[PDB]
């Protein structure tokens, strides 16, 4: 019997700061236990100070990024060349990934951007188009290694300041562009050590009021 | 006159006058300018008001990165032919990865306009359009007529008094030309061009549009204070 | 007879052509446009006095920051409306946003060529659309049975729509306020109408950004009636 | 392309009258005199072969048609028209009739299926009404024998005998003087080839002659045997030879 | 993922938890399953979550097009069923939906419609919907009246989706509250579900058999 | 290209009159006259033959009477071709109704679905219009005995006595003259009889020329009997009634 | 499919097919509609060139959509039961939708919105029919009077006329019909009605017809005797 | 949906400095029967593609088909068809990726898997992979089938990331690829010893080898080797 399906495997990863926001993924792309390309870009700059990425099977993310690009392409004909807006774009997103609700796009997509405060925004979706706003997101294989590390070293969940033991809790200070990519470089770093699909090589997308910005590092080929 | 009630019916002559009545459309409409040299390509337009409360109506729209035009008629048929050709154009690019060539858009903008001259209760388009870009060959310049005669030019004008602005380019054909890596120069041409065919009005800086495509140039719009450099 | 969709010899349809003359018939509709808003007021010309003047409908809502007034044939606009509220609100679903005031417009006249042998004929009403928004803030737009739409600062369409506009052509200036703006409509519309204006047989209305698309009350219409009264008894 | 003609091309004319009907009534009038007559044992089609030229085989043109086995038909006016109308005929008392009940139609029902047909082509989008006029014959077990003509508005009417065409007038006033409801099949034969020579010009005799009758069962041209209830077709077409004989006696 | 709806003299109360699961593996804490059909109607999420974001703001869709046309606000009765009769088209495709359309109007007054993806519409005082439906059911049922205050009836709803939250394994997270009047719904913030059970115990002497 | 030929079946005149129907109308005045008259305790249905002939097999034709159920009949006046096709429809229409109900139709159901058809091919289609004018005779346990008339126009109207066809004036005035409400069925077949009698443009009204039906509750205890007269049963009752 | 545009533009702006469905309505037997403080009453002129006629089953000129609303016309006959029938289909939609019966208001929008619909398809002609659509909302005592035509316009009138001489007795009811006090009972209005049809009708006999429709779905035809007895108190009054 | 009936093994690929090379033995298998020994499974689209396929050979041919009309349809109203307005590597890839993901989203996939081999016109290495699910990506290396198993990892260790590119020339490109193949031929059942290989180079431009064999072959070590433990004989 046929499969539509399969597993490009990848993890991804959006992180919103307080006037900037990174999307984040590794460059390796796999089938079962052979490695296709250790350089196969997957967050892409779709326009209008927007990243996007939609990890897990390659071809449904590819086929999707592709019909939001177009999408930012028709909005400029059909309204005065406006800019696409984050919270617009995530909304259009929606309808796309619903369309398809019984023959679904396999894939978790996630954006970045900056919304029209200025203020950094990431927004995650589920393969049949539920979506909401979030200060952080991993996404994909090793997304199970990876939440559990930025809920304790962004929200500074279950910390407590010394002395008062459990009374008071660890005050959310807002974080930098550099301490970002700090926690980004070792959630990577940490997954490729324990996650077999994830290594190679590491891709961050940065977007701020000034543009979208691109960093690359290399991981572990193994 | 016993031929002229549809788009199915020759003259004993072999004329077809519904078609030579979309065409008296376009001689009704604005002046518009086209003109390119080998690394640019402009569009000219002279806009049209209403009255003085009123806007000046659009004459540009572009087509792609690569390709836009300028009309001169029916402005809704315009919508309806540049929408064909902003998706023939994202067909091409979708599908195979590739800029649509500018002679292949006349080309299908010829087919289109075709099926309406030869079908009974359809009519044929009221619009003339100066599709210009650049693409693999460099820089095109092409004149629509909805009879779907398409033919690619050096420089052209259509419209109301477009006679003027046509004889002035074909006197300054071996100036213009040779405008290479110099946009401002080739726009002032096309200005200078568009010139010829004023009459009691002169360009203003809500009634002057202009268009550019380049080698390292998108396709581009210029209206309100982005034209007061040329006025 | 001959094709719905013929060009005449001047080159212009005859049917959108023939349209324009039922338009002409109309009751006037006039827009004024203003950084403070934009006013839209109607002829409400009912046929006899036992016609309750409050049902007669010319001005409605699209959204809540988009109006619009009409003239001519008013069963046409009907369809109109409908498809327009649909697109405000369609786009409204799919970008989680406001429509453009000019995306509205294009959308309504994207309907009006859809004629031939689709609809059987053109609509034989025109359109005073007037809205706002963050781009292009107050906006006056004149939507026609052609497929053209024109942006005004002010605007009359109906019977007494060219000595209404030779009027609006002397009275509009850029600092026009929302008030000044209220006043000239009342003043252009009793200028043109055959019975003598009062709150009953004329309607007003107006978008601002706070407040979004209002239709004002006949109390509300009665008061700016009586100071219109006063100021042109004031010289 | 597509048939853009989907409005009626048959209309009421101020004074009440459908034209293309009255003018394909006239177009029946021009045609070649058929005539029907009923006796108490039979039915009996007649018509003259108007051959178009002697180097033309005028019997590969079958003017008189078996529609079923009981039941037959002849015409006047537009030979063409006809031809089709009896292919669909044929086909319509096996698609609405046999099919369903497993026997053929009697006469009259047949015939009202041909009238439908006809009557259509009289209200329908782009097309003209046929231009013919048809005798049909035919037997069944609970009606008997019966003859009913039908004209291009789909109406019809049962006779005891009549004819249609170019001498109907006259032909239908010597039939008159001739029918009574004690004929035998023979006499109604040798009534029809007298009232038949009168109409006719040129050479009277089995060859020009095409005649067909409903009768008895004819085992002889059922094609098998072994089967009491199939008794074979009663619609039989008389050969030259039998014409001749008959009008030897004549 | 537990939600409550219920009817009493002071409008309407709906509570949610904000736990989103895939398998075990918890996807979020801080989902929003009160979807805000307009400024008088609430919908809550339970089910698929699309299937209830993507119909319900499509429904607050239909809901502006009638009051456009009607000139009058929509009637929970009206936009509930709107809702039913569009998911009973779908019978048997698969939708997967739970909700409760909550409203306020003059002519009803407060309402409940409990709205599900094989087609049931049904009217009430007390719904209660999701894996931890049945822990919510015990703390509303044992402790509701009608003639409850405004802040009695807000805790309560607070209190019955805490239960939940703690005996559930797949609720948690943090609350959500709102107030349905008949001027609109007026939400009353997010309550982090951890720090809300140590407070309760506290202050109530409940969950005894926890160590604090 | 098709338009030239159209000729617009489906459109008013300036006076606000349907071109077509009221030239169907014309049409049928020129028809065979038919008569129904409603009594007490039944309905008499009466018509003319056009123009016979002597070789017209009068006891299997029909053309004026038929049958659309147990309970309704309708005589016919205009083209016989056209009144075939709707009567089918109606016949279709009553067993669609007792299969659905289990119940037979209510006349006036059945009178106004075939006038709905009628009313259609007047405002869409361009088609020309049916030809036919009925006189509807039927039972129902609702209404009891029921009088109705359609025309192309597809508007009906009820009846106590009526006539189609031709010289409908001459025979509605004869009508009105001697028709009572406590009227019987054997009265009434007289008056129709009689009627046809004065108004035919034939030189006398003779068995071969007529076609008579009766609905009456003379069926035994509490039914409906029709009764499609027979020729020589024609012929009875025209000696019977004193006119031949 | 026949898509041919009948209704079209003529040069003077005007569509003919429209303004010739009118003059059917013109042709159309009176129409009258008048609403009074708690009641509004339809009256229908019944020509009296037709009798022999059965009007036990013969079709009323006044039809209830649903059981609070009812309808009304002048012109072609066969037209307007097509408008009822869609009418009353779309009230039972209405009801099983949106769990409440329809408003005057919305039934006339959507009767108003067909004929319109038949002014600019392709194939069809206008209808020959104007209607006076009358009733209360459900819930609510406040009279509903609507008229529809034709192009498809509609609007609410404390009382209105169609049909043949309704130039006459719109004149009557425009110096008879009091705004500021409407008929305050049913007598009043139903006196008023059958007054403005007797400047038209002929004799007050089988010529007048009369429906009284009250808030809460109580709607009542007159029958002869009661109408023949305003007839009679009416000419009385006016011998002086 | 369907299942394979005749098909091709692997095709291996690999980029170096100038350009390209791709290779795919000439083997039509039937299930375990070896059918079809002369089966040319490299296709040249113009003098600056090969497209490689491996799995169903009746779909092979069709796409053959689909290339062949796409030149024809290139060439009409194209005056410069044979210059600026030549089909591209990267346009015919694109246009085989699209049908590819639209027949496995109709459930009706064309069962292979596909390399585009090709230099653009800037001179710039094209090598991209696409098959039956639509699924697309590129590498220095590009293999299927047996090829993604055991060809890749001795290409990767001549061109292990992009820099080393430039550093390797067209004849250790050409001779990793040729000793692949012979790899292939000792460990693959469903293999054929007779292969073709193309180059595709910005300089010398489309170079087409047919008929090639694996040689080299080494076997003589198999005479030592007796029974399958304790066997000495
Ligand atoms: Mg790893």
């Amino acid at each position: 019997q046929f499969n539509p399906y399969g597993d490009n495997g990848g993890t991804i990863l959006g992180i919103a700061g307080e006037d900037f926001a990174v999307l984040a993924g590794d460059t390796r792309n796999i089938t079962d236990y052979s490695i296709n390309s250790r350089y196969e870009p997957k967050v892409f700059d779709c326009g209008d100070n927007i990243v996007m990425s939609a990890n897990g099977f390659a071809a449904d993310g590819d086929a999707l990024v592709k019909r939001f690009k177009n999408s930012v392409k028709w909005y400029h004909f059909d309204h005065n060349d406006k800019k696409l807006s984050i919270n617009s774009a995530a909304r259009n997103i929606q309808h796309l990934l619903y369309g398809k609700r019984f023959f679904p796009y396999y894939v978790h997509t996630i954006i970045a951007g900056l919304d029209e405060d200025g203020k950094g925004a990431v927004y995650s979706f589920d393969p049949v188009g539920s979506y909401e706003r979030e200060q952080c997101r991993a996404g994909g294989a090793a997304a199970s290694l990876i939440m559990p590390f930025l809920d304790n070293q962004v929200n500074f969940k279950n910390q407590y300041e010394p002395g008062t033991n459990g009374k008071v809790k660890k005050p959310l200070k807002y974080l930098s562009v550099e301490e970002v990519i700090k926690l980004v470089r070792d959630s990577f770093t940490s997954a490729t050590e324990r996650h077999i699909q994830v290594g190679d090589g590491l891709e961050i997308l940065i977007v701020t009021k000034d543009g979208v910005r691109k960093e690359f590092y290399e991981l572990k080929r193994d | 006159n016993n031929y002229d009630g549809d788009t199915v019916t020759f003259s004993p002559t072999g004329r077809l006058f519904q078609v030579e009545y979309a065409l008296e459309a376009i001689k009704q409409g604005s002046v518009t300018v086209g003109l390119r040299s080998n690394t640019h390509a402009v569009l000219v337009a002279l806009k049209r008001n209403a009255d003085e409360l009123s806007s000046y109506q659009k004459k540009i729209i572009k087509c792609d990165e690569h390709m836009g035009l300028s009309l001169a008629g029916l402005a809704p048929d315009a919508r309806v032919l540049s929408n064909y050709l902003r998706q023939q154009c994202n067909y091409s690019s979708l599908v195979f990865n590739r800029k649509l060539a500018v002679e292949r858009a006349g080309h299908l903008l010829c087919d289109k306009a075709q099926k309406n001259t030869q079908s009974y209760g359809g009519r044929p388009y009221g619009v003339g359009l100066l599709i210009i870009g650049y693409d693999k060959s460099g820089a095109h310049l092409l004149e629509f007529q909805p009879s779907g005669n398409v033919t690619e030019l050096y420089g052209t004008a259509i419209g109301a008094r477009s006679q003027g602005a046509k004889t002035y380019l074909e006197r300054t054909l071996d100036t213009f030309i040779k405008i290479d890596g110099n946009p401002d120069e080739l726009i002032k041409a096309g200005v200078e061009a568009i010139s010829q065919s004023l009459r009691d009005e002169s360009l203003t800086v809500d009634n002057l549009s202009i268009a550019i495509v380049g080698k390292d140039t998108p396709f581009t719009i210029y209206d309100g204070e982005a034209v007061a450099k040329y006025i | 007879d001959r094709g719905v969709s013929t060009f005449s010899p001047e080159g212009r349809l005859f049917q959108v052509e023939y349209s324009l003359e039922a338009i002409k018939l109309g009751s006037t509709a006039i827009g004024i446009a203003t950084k403070e808003g934009v006013v839209l007021g109607v002829e409400k010309r009912a046929t006899s006095p036992l016609l309750e003047s409050d049902s007669i409908e010319k001005i409605v809502e699209i959204d809540r920051h988009i109006g619009c007034a009409m003239s001519g044939l008013t069963a046409d606009a009907r369809s109109m409306i409908e498809h327009a509220r649909t697109a405000a609100v369609t786009h409204n679903l799919y970008y989680d946003e406001d429509i453009n005031v000019e995306s509205l417009t294009q959308s309504v006249c994207d309907l009006a060529l859809r004629f031939g042998e689709l609809m059987s004929r053109p609509f034989g009403v025109a359109l005073l659309i007037a809205g706002h928004d963050a781009d292009d803030g107050y906006q006056l737009f004149h939507a026609e049975p052609s497929g053209t739409f024109y942006r005004y600062n002010a605007k009359a369409i109906g019977s007494g729509s060219e000595g209404a506009q030779a009027e609006l052509l002397n009275e509009w200036h850029s600092s026009l306020t929302l008030k000044e703006a209220e006043l000239l409509v009342l003043k252009i519309l009793k200028q043109v109408m055959e019975e003598k204006l009062d709150e009953n047989n004329a309607q007003l209305s107006c978008i601002t950004k706070q407040d979004g698309f209002k239709i004002y009350d006949n109390e509300k219409t009665a008061e700016l009636i009586k100071e219109l009264k006063e100021k042109e008894a004031a010289e | 392309m597509t048939d853009r003609y989907s409005f009626s091309l048959t209309t009421f004319s101020p004074s009440g009258k459908l034209g293309q009907i009255d003018y394909a009534l006239t177009a029946v009038k021009q045609g070649v005199t058929s005539l029907g007559i009923k006796a108490t044992n039979g039915v009996v089609i007649a018509t003259e072969k108007k051959s178009s030229s002697p180097l033309a085989m005028s019997e590969t043109l079958s003017k008189v048609s078996l529609l079923t086995p009981d039941i037959g038909a002849v015409y006047s006016g537009m030979g063409p028209d006809y031809r089709v109308l009896v292919d669909k005929s044929r086909k319509v008392a096996h698609t609405s009739y046999k099919r369903i009940y497993g026997e053929y139609p009697p006469t009259k029902l047949l015939v009202s299926e041909v009238a439908k047909i006809m009557q259509e082509a009289t209200q329908s989008g782009g097309v003209r009404p046929f231009g013919v006029s048809l005798l049909i014959a035919g037997h069944d077990e609970f009606n008997g024998f019966s003859l009913y003509q039908v004209d291009p508005s789909g109406s019809y009417f049962p006779w005891k005998a009549t004819a249609i065409g170019k001498g109907s007038v006259a032909a239908k006033t010597f039939l008159e003087k001739r029918w009574n409801d004690e004929l035998e099949l023979e006499d109604a034969i040798h009534i029809a080839l007298l009232t038949l020579k009168e109409s006719v010009e040129g050479e009277f005799n089995g060859d020009t002659i095409e005649l067909a009758i409903i009768g008895d069962e004819n085992p002889d041209l059922l094609g098998y045997t072994g089967i009491p209830t199939d008794k074979g077709p009663r619609f039989r077409k008389l050969t030259s030879q039998e014409i001749n004989d008959r009008l030897e006696a004549l | 993922a537990t939600t409550l709806a219920f009817r009493f003299q002071g409008g309407i109360i709906v509570a949610v938890d904000s736990r989103a699961t895939a398998g075990n593996w918890v996807a979020s804490q801080t989902v929003k399953k009160v979807i805000e059909i307009n400024p008088f109607l609430l919908g809550t999420m339970a089910g698929g979550a699309a299937d209830c974001q993507f119909w319900e703001t499509w429904l607050g869709s239909q809901c502006r097009l009638h009051e456009l046309r009607e000139k009058e606000r929509i009637s929970v009765a009206a936009a509930s069923k709107i809702l039913s009769n569009l998911v009973y088209q779908y019978k048997g495709a698969g939708l997967s939906m739970g909700t409760m359309i909550c409203g306020y109007t003059r002519k009803e007054g407060p309402t409940i419609y409990y709205v599900d993806s094989d087609g049931t519409r049904l009217k009430g005082d007390i719904f209660c919907v999701g894996s931890g439906q049945t822990f919510a059911y015990g703390v509303l049922d044992s402790n509701y009246k009608w003639d409850l205050s405004v802040e009695d009836a807000l805790y309560l709803g607070k209190r019955s989706i805490l239960a939940a939250a703690h005996r559930d394994a797949y609720s948690g997270g943090s609350v959500n509250l709102y107030h349905v009047t008949e001027d609109g719904w007026i939400y009353h913030g997010n309550h982090d579900v951890g720090e809300l059970f140590w407070k309760v115990k506290e202050e109530e002497g409940s969950f005894n058999n926890v160590i604090g | 290209g098709s338009r030239r030929y159209d000729s617009r079946t489906t459109i008013f005149s300036p006076e606000g009159r349907l071109y077509q129907v009221e030239y169907a109308l014309e049409s049928i005045s020129h028809a065979g006259t038919a008569i129904g008259i409603m009594a007490s305790d039944g309905i008499v249905l009466a018509a003319e033959r056009k123009v016979t002939s002597t070789l017209l097999e009068q006891d299997t034709s029909t053309e004026k009477l038929y049958k659309l159920n147990d309970k309704i009949a309708v005589a016919v006046a205009g083209l016989t071709a056209d009144a075939e096709i709707l009567i089918n429809t109606a016949r279709i229409h009553a067993q669609n109704y007792l299969k659905t109900y289990n119940e037979d139709i209510p006349v006036e159901i059945l009178v106004r679905r075939l006038s709905d058809i009628k009313q259609g091919y007047t405002q869409h289609g361009g088609l020309r219009p049916f030809g036919v004018s009925f006189i509807y005779a039927g039972y129902d346990d609702r209404y009891g005995y029921q009088l109705y008339t359609s025309n192309p126009s597809g508007n009906y109207t009820g009846w106590k006595a009526i006539s189609v066809g031709a010289n409908t004036s001459a025979a509605q005035t004869l009508l009105q003259m001697d028709y009572k409400d406590d009227m019987k069925v054997d009265d009434a077949i007289e008056l129709a009889l009689k009627t046809l009698s004065k108004t035919t443009d034939s030189s006398a009204l003779t068995y071969d020329r007529l076609e008579f039906a009766t609905i009456r509750k003379g069926a035994n205890d509490g039914e409906v009997y029709q009764k499609i007269f027979k020729p020589q049963e024609i012929k009875d009752i025209l000696v019977k009634t004193g006119i031949t | 499919g026949y898509d041919r545009a009948l209704s079209i533009f003529s040069p003077d702006g005007h569509i003919f097919q429209v303004e010739y469905a009118l003059e059917a309505v013109k042709r159309g037997t009176c129409a009258v509609g008048v609403k009074g403080k708690n009641c509004v009453v339809l009256g229908c002129e019944r020509r009296s060139t037709l009798k022999l006629q059965d009007t036990r089953i013969t079709p009323s000129k006044v039809s209830k959509i649903d059981s609070h609303v009812v309808l009304s016309f002048s012109g072609l006959n066969a037209d307007s039961r097509i408008l009822i029938e869609k009418a009353r289909v779309e009230a039972q939609s209405h009801r099983l939708t949106l769990e409440d019966p329809v408003t005057v208001e919305y039934l006339t929008r959507y009767v108003a919105g067909v004929q319109q619909r038949y002014t600019q398809s392709g194939g069809v002609r206008p209808f020959g029919v104007s209607t006076l659509i009358a009733g209360f909302d459900p819930r609510d005592d406040e009279p509903k009077l609507y008229q529809t035509e034709p192009s498809g316009i509609y609007s609410s009138w404390s009382a209105q006329t169609i049909g043949r001489n309704s130039k006459t007795v719109r004149e009557f009811l425009e110096k008879n019909y009091d705004r500021k006090e409407p008929p305050a009972t049913v007598e009043e209005c139903v006196k008023l009605t059958v007054r403005s049809l007797l400047e038209v009708v002929q004799t007050g006999a089988k010529n007048i017809e009369i429906t009284v429709v009250k808030p809460d779905s109580d709607i009542v035809a007159l029958s002869s005797e009661e109408i023949n007895q305003y007839v009679t108190q009416i000419e009385q009054e006016k011998q002086e | 949906t369907q299942q394979p009936i005749v098909t091709g093994t692997s095709v291996i690929s690999m980029k170096y400095d100038n350009g390209v090379i791709i290779a795919a033995d000439n083997l039509g298998s039937y299930g375990s029967l070896l059918r079809f020994n002369g089966v040319e499974r490299l296709i040249p689209v113009g003098d600056n593609t090969v497209v490689g396929i491996s799995g169903d050979i009746s779909d092979m041919q069709h796409i053959e088909r689909l290339l062949k009309d796409l030149v024809t349809e290139n060439a009409y109203d194209n005056p410069l068809a044979d210059a600026e307005e030549a089909l591209e590597p990267s346009y015919i890839f694109e246009y085989l990726a699209t049908v590819m993901y639209q027949r496995r989203s109709k459930m009706n996939p064309l069962w292979n898997a596909i390399i585009v081999a090709g230099v653009q016109s800037n001179g710039d290495q094209f090598l991209r992979y696409v098959n039956l699910l639509g699924v697309t990506y590129s590498s220095p290396t590009l293999a299927t089938g047996f090829g993604a198993h055991m060809a890749n990892p001795l290409l990767r260790k001549v061109v292990d990331r992009e820099s080393d590119i430039p550093k390797t020339t067209v004849q250790v490109a050409e001779e990793a690829i040729v000793n692949a193949m012979r790899v292939l031929y000792y460990r693959d059942a469903r293999s054929s010893r007779n292969f073709s290989l193309a180059i595709i180079d910005k300089n010398t431009g489309l170079t087409f080898k047919k008929n090639l064999q694996v040689e080299n072959m080494k076997w003589d070590f198999a005479k030592d080797i007796k029974g399958y433990g304790t066997q000495k004989i």
